[PDB]
């Protein structure tokens, strides 16, 4: 919902969905580019914590 | 004889003393900061925490 | 003949004196060259030791080593970095028998005790082929180690000895080795099989070094536990050291629990000295040993607490001082010291007079007066002792100014009666040896003054009659000048208390009735008024603090970015990139010039670079990775491929220093190919700039390096084919794409350390490529990192841990106004450190002095701003202390963590924090991110932490970091392709050349089409096309009324835009090429074939010289108070209306 002052609601579940889909898309691209593995290890760590 | 009244002035004293402790730590770091020779006792202390 | 005999006795001392700087090094070189036997120099401290460690090799040729000391503090909580231990024991292996050689140990090490030699001669083996030893000798040494003779060896603890061939199967390795002794010597190192008995490898020197200095196995563990239960008391704790080692694992400082891992008394390393060894002394021991022992004890009862990790008494882990001075009567000893002992036997003072005042300055007219007046009157030979090779040429033309010829010799004995020679070495100070009249002069013997300059103090020279000569009969209300502040009204004398001292003072009233009470003692600062205006005198306000002057109200958006970024992006996506050509063997011969081997990830990064370079597409590749991972040679292989296709490689870096290293790297790597490589910065002269940039158009320089000077709207590459940009997270957006504005389909390759969020997001969203690198070639260190609260003793022990290692400390404060105070605040906190000051705002000569003196270890701790972020060398610096890590960008946090390290030494990094609830939440997220990731390869994911806490910036604007509620990327791509096919719809000229052919009409006034008037950036773009392509005022007005038709009224930015276009029409009509205007006036620059009425322009000049000056032939500076921009527009309008009325 807009807060009547030009911005939106807080709505933390959309924030968490945005965060998780960011990590997921970033990791998908990272596996697409065939990075060396130690990068995608801690990215999978980050997505799991997300 | 084990419980005492602290009235209006004593609590205002305590709140004022808490504010004084915050501003004296601030002005203490400001005084330990150099360039004292051009300093004044007005920019060194700030009326916001009191 | 030499000068002095030596101590050869059981305990004799040999006193030597008259010793100035760096003479002791060539003296002990003499000692080593004259004594058939070892030389062990005892050092007073690490620093001098390390300093002497490159001194002595300058003067002689023998193999010279330190003993690797444990790097830690006494009773510290840190492992000594096993590799160092591996170096430590190794030297300690050959220390019992080493015939010739020089070992420098410090009193920190020499007071330390070592392993009991049972473990070393039993549980370790280094053996080289040039070791003349027999068969049964090694047989009985294996027997004494406890090994078993099996003639078909398979088991740990076995060896074979048949005929001449000996075999061994150790505790350490799973393989036996064949020895083949001949003529009382070792003659094979044959790695043969456990069963098949044929050789795997022919070795010269076998290195079976134990994994620790101490026994580690089970029997050692129960022996240790027996010792601990005898000494300390065991508590039920899963972190207590007894249970911790009982689990088999190890804590950090475990080695400081030394003697429990042997159950023997520990030797003081004197046991490891050879038979007739010669100890040489430096400074004294009789001082430093005392205060080291005092520090040792003070630290011991400082941590003689804490049943979690209790400590042994220092009597086992060290000698006592008296114990040292007893064992120092067991060896013939030399004491070198810096004064004149009078006379006795076993004593000599050798003429080593310090150098006279030889110094250079720019203040005198001929700078080398002292040297030019010294050298003709110095009867002996003269030696020049330059450190570096290229710095040799820094002396080469310098003494050529005094016309004096250096010859390169190697040996100090090479001196003649009178001759001038250069010596390449590592000295620091010179001297005259008056025995042979020899003179050694260091480079640092030239620049003795690291001096600043004073100022102010004007009225202290005004001792005139107005000072009143301290009359003390002054009246009240007298306006009185007090020279530091100004004039007040004197209001009497007053007594005040001052902290247990009552006093009498002169109360003086300044402005806003602020009192000031100078003492009656210092009455001479006080002067009577001189202006004669005693009843008209002003009043100064005290303090002069006008900071309030930082309030508000600056506007922005003078120039739109979004349309132009969309334009350059559409132009790139419209045209096609260059398909490069690759030669196998020509590229392979370039690969041969690389004197290394590519790590496999580095290779495939290089392969992805070339297999994108050679394509019809345009390269746009991030080559992100951690610093020091080998990024540059990727760009080398890229450029070579580019440059052989004749494509004029352009290199961009954001500082002069990085350009300076890059010039060396490029020139040294391209040392065999017909390519000319140069650089440009502010350090280049204009006369060099004016030929380099001109020649760029001609183009025999193919590789050009520089700062922002390339992006200065004058550099014209004749055929640009490769952009390489380094150290990305700078450069805004405009500087980044300002080069691509020149050539739409240029290939761009961007190196970085940690990419900025915008270029990270745009790369990860498929717009640009990404190629990550990891796995550094040399095994570098993850320099342990901490984030702790500010604590005066924590920073103290950090400083101490670094300085008794011997290196230097970067201590960064990043506020120049108080760094002077913070210097002494640190300095009496650590009184034995040496602190100098360095920041970016000094006078640009003392800074270089500070950094070079730092580079020559003349002081230990440097207080600094973030000037060090420019990435200087000197890896001896090994500890960063960021005092207020609250306000520092996370990318350059990683960068500063990259500053320490660069060594096999374990670097450290303390990140001081304020109190956790005081700081910003974002700062806490930053510090949790930096405390999470301490590895190699973690730079990139740390940039993924930089993103997603600040928001990756807007995809079609500036401001690389920020949430900003941008253009959505799917909508971004749609607008992009719409621009693409609308662009290639009918071959529409790129907007950038509509910039170039346009006359310069800059007026410092906001002239654009605002986003509210036109939301669609394609439409605003094509309107920009139509206005700058419009060539008639009729078409300008038609476009204007069409805009009005489409969107209502015409706002002021649109109106100003359109009339500037009108002005451009008559500017190009007359020949008025360069028009700049401002508030103050501006410059009208005409063409060479201009429509200026010359006589009428002279009439303008002679009717108003204040508003018309020809400064140049066609440069007319007009000075007008153009306060209103409407008046500015009408002024310039009516002015060119006058000029067209006078057009010819
Ligand atoms: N494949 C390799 N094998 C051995 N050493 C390498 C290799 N690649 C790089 N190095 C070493 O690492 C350094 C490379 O650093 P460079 O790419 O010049 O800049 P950065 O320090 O930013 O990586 C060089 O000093 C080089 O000696």
């Amino acid at each position: 919902v807009p807060l009547d002052g030009g911005r939106f609601a807080t709505s933390d579940l959309n924030d968490l969905y945005r965060r998780v889909i960011n990590r997921n898309n970033r990791l998908k691209r990272l596996l697409d580019l065939a990075a060396p593995d130690i990068i995608v290890r801690n990215e999978k760590r980050m997505l799991q914590e997300a | 004889g084990n419980r005492r009244i602290r009235s209006v002035g004593e609590m205002a004293e305590n709140q004022f003393r808490v504010g004084l402790v915050r501003v004296e730590r601030a002005v203490k770091e400001r005084l330990s900061l150099g360039d004292l020779d051009t300093l004044m006792p007005q920019d060194m202390i700030n009326a916001k925490p009191i | 003949q030499y000068r002095y005999t030596l101590p050869v006795k059981a305990g004799e001392q040999r006193l030597l004196g008259e010793l100035t700087g760096a003479a002791c090094a060539t003296l002990v070189a003499e000692i080593a060259e004259r004594h058939a036997g070892p030389v062990v120099l005892i050092a007073p401290d690490m620093q001098n030791a390390l300093r002497l460690h490159d001194e002595i090799s300058q003067f002689t040729d023998q193999m010279v080593m330190n003993l690797a000391d444990w790097e830690t503090l006494p009773y510290d909580s840190f492992s000594p970095h096993q590799d160092i231990i591996s170096s430590r024991l190794s030297t300690l292996y050959q220390l019992p028998t080493m015939q010739r050689g020089v070992l420098i140990v410090p009193v920190n090490t020499l007071m330390q005790r070592v392993c009991p030699h049972s473990f070393l001669h039993g549980h370790a083996l280094v053996m080289k082929k040039g070791q003349r030893l027999s068969r049964d000798a090694l047989r009985t040494q294996l027997d004494s180690a406890g090994y078993r003779h099996v003639d078909q060896v398979m088991e740990h603890g076995e060896y074979a000895t048949r005929g001449a061939l000996l075999d061994l199967f150790p505790m350490g390795s799973e393989l036996p080795y064949r020895l083949d002794f001949f003529d009382d010597e070792i003659d094979s190192l044959r790695v043969f099989d456990v069963d098949s008995q044929r050789t795997l490898e022919e070795v010269e020197a076998i290195n079976l070094l134990p994994a620790h200095e101490f026994p580690t196995d089970k029997a050692a563990i129960e022996l240790f536990r027996s010792q601990w239960r005898d000494t300390f008391e065991v508590k039920r704790d899963p972190e207590h050291i007894y249970q911790q080692v009982s689990k088999g694992t190890l804590p950090a400082g475990i080695e400081y629990w030394q003697p429990l891992f042997f159950s023997e008394p520990l030797p003081p390393l004197f046991s490891y000295f050879p038979a007739n060894t010669l100890l040489v002394n430096t400074g004294d021991l009789e001082t430093s040993a005392e205060r080291f022992q005092a520090d040792t004890l003070a630290r011991f009862e400082n941590r003689g607490v804490d049943p979690m990790r209790p400590l042994l008494p220092p009597q086992s882990l060290w000698l006592r001082v008296d114990e040292l001075f007893s064992e120092l009567k067991n060896w013939p000893r030399v004491q070198l010291k810096t004064e004149h002992l009078p006379t006795k036997a076993a004593n000599a003072n050798l003429g080593f007079q310090k150098l006279p005042d030889l110094a250079v300055q720019a203040q005198q007219k001929a700078p080398l007066d002292a040297l030019r007046k010294f050298l003709e009157t110095f009867d002996g030979p003269v030696v020049f002792s330059v450190e570096s090779e290229g710095r040799r040429e820094a002396l080469g033309e310098l003494l050529a100014r005094i016309k004096i010829a250096p010859q390169r010799i190697m040996r100090l004995d090479e001196a003649s009666d009178r001759g001038r020679y250069l010596m390449i070495g590592a000295a620091e100070h010179g001297f005259v040896d008056t025995v042979r009249n020899l003179a050694l002069i260091c480079e640092s013997d030239l620049l003795g003054e690291r001096v600043a300059r004073r100022r102010q103090d004007s009225r202290r020279t005004i001792n005139p009659d107005t000072l009143i000569r301290n009359l003390a009969e002054l009246h009240i209300g007298q306006p009185v000048v007090h020279l530091e502040h100004g004039v007040g009204r004197y209001a009497g004398m007053t007594t005040l208390e001052a902290g247990g001292i009552t006093g009498e003072y002169l109360m003086l009233t300044y402005a806003n009735d602020a009192k000031l009470y100078v003492p009656v003692s210092s009455l001479h600062l006080i002067s009577r008024y001189a202006g004669g205006a005693e009843e008209n005198a002003p009043l100064h306000k005290l303090g002069g603090d006008a900071w309030s002057r930082a309030r508000q109200k600056a506007a922005e958006k003078v120039r739109d970015v979004a349309a132009e970024l969309l334009d350059i992006y559409a132009q790139r996506a419209a045209k096609e990139g260059f398909a490069f050509k690759h030669d196998r063997e020509q590229y392979q011969l370039f690969c041969d010039s690389f004197p290394f081997e590519t790590t496999p990830d580095q290779a495939q990064a290089i392969n992805a670079v070339l297999s994108d370079m050679c394509q019809p597409l345009a390269m746009d590749r991030l080559v992100c990775g951690d610093v020091g991972f080998g990024k540059t040679e990727v760009a080398m292989r890229a450029a070579f491929l580019a440059v052989d296709n004749h494509k004029q490689v352009a290199v961009l870096v954001p500082t002069t220093l990085l350009a300076q290293q890059h010039y060396d790297n490029f020139r040294d790597r391209f040392a065999n190919w017909p390519v000319r490589i140069e650089m440009i910065s502010r350090f280049r002269s204009a006369k060099e700039q004016t030929q380099i940039l001109a020649e760029v158009a001609e183009g025999k320089i193919d590789i050009l390096i520089g700062t922002h000077k390339l992006l200065q709207s004058d550099v014209k590459f004749k055929d640009l084919g490769l952009l390489i940009v380094d150290e990305e997270h700078r450069f805004g957006v405009r500087h980044k794409e300002r080069i691509k504005a020149m050539r739409a389909n240029v290939d761009i390759l961007t190196l970085t350390a940690t990419p900025i969020p915008r270029t990270l997001n745009m790369a990860m969203s498929g717009m640009r490529d990404l190629s990550i690198i990891a796995t550094p070639p040399a095994r570098r260190l993850a320099v342990k990192t901490f984030v702790r609260e500010y604590d005066s003793m924590v920073v103290r022990e950090a400083i101490l841990r670094e300085i008794l290692r011997g290196g230097q400390v970067y201590y960064l404060y990043n506020d120049v106004e108080n760094i002077q105070k913070a210097a002494e605040r640190l300095a009496e906190l650590v009184p034995e450190a040496r602190i100098a000051i360095g920041h970016g705002q000094m006078r640009e000569r003392e800074l270089e002095r500070v950094m070079n003196d730092f580079h020559h270890q003349r002081f230990n701790v440097l207080v600094c701003t973030t000037i060090i972020e420019t990435g200087i060398d000197i890896p001896t610096a090994n500890t960063i202390i960021i005092e207020r890590a609250d306000h520092f960008g996370l990318a350059q946090l990683h960068q500063l963590r990259g500053r320490v390290g660069r060594s096999h030494h374990q670097a450290y990094a303390w990140l001081l924090t304020p109190h956790p609830k005081a700081m910003t939440t974002d700062a806490q997220k930053r510090l949790e991110a930096i405390a999470s990731l301490e590895d190699l390869g973690a730079g990139f994911a740390l940039a993924t932490h930089d993103l997603e806490i600040r928001g990756a910036g807007e995809l079609l604007g500036e401001e690389q970091s920020g949430s900003m509620e941008t253009i959505g990327f799917s909508l971004y791509m749609e607008l992009l392709e719409n621009a693409v096919d609308a662009l290639k719809a009918g071959r529409e000229p790129s907007l950038e050349d509509l910039t170039s052919q346009q006359t310069e009409v800059e007026l410092r006034m906001p002239s654009l089409l605002p986003d509210d008037f036109i939301p669609d950036v394609n439409t605003r773009l094509s309107f920009y096309k139509r206005i700058a392509s419009a060539k008639t005022e009729n078409e300008l007005e038609e476009i204007k009324v069409e805009l009005i038709d489409r969107f209502g009224l015409l706002p002021d930015p649109a109106r100003t835009l359109l009339d500037i276009a009108r002005l451009r029409q008559q500017a190009q009509k007359l020949g008025i090429r360069k028009l700049e205007g401002n508030e103050k006036g501006g410059v009208i620059e005409f063409a060479e074939k201009n429509h200026v009425n010359p006589a009428w322009l002279i009439g303008l000049l002679q009717k108003q010289p204040q508003h018309y000056r020809l400064d140049g032939p066609t440069r007319l500076k007009f000075i007008q108070d153009l306060s209103e921009r409407k008046t500015r527009i009408e002024w310039v309008r009516q002015f060119m209306r006058e000029l067209e009325e006078n057009a010819i």
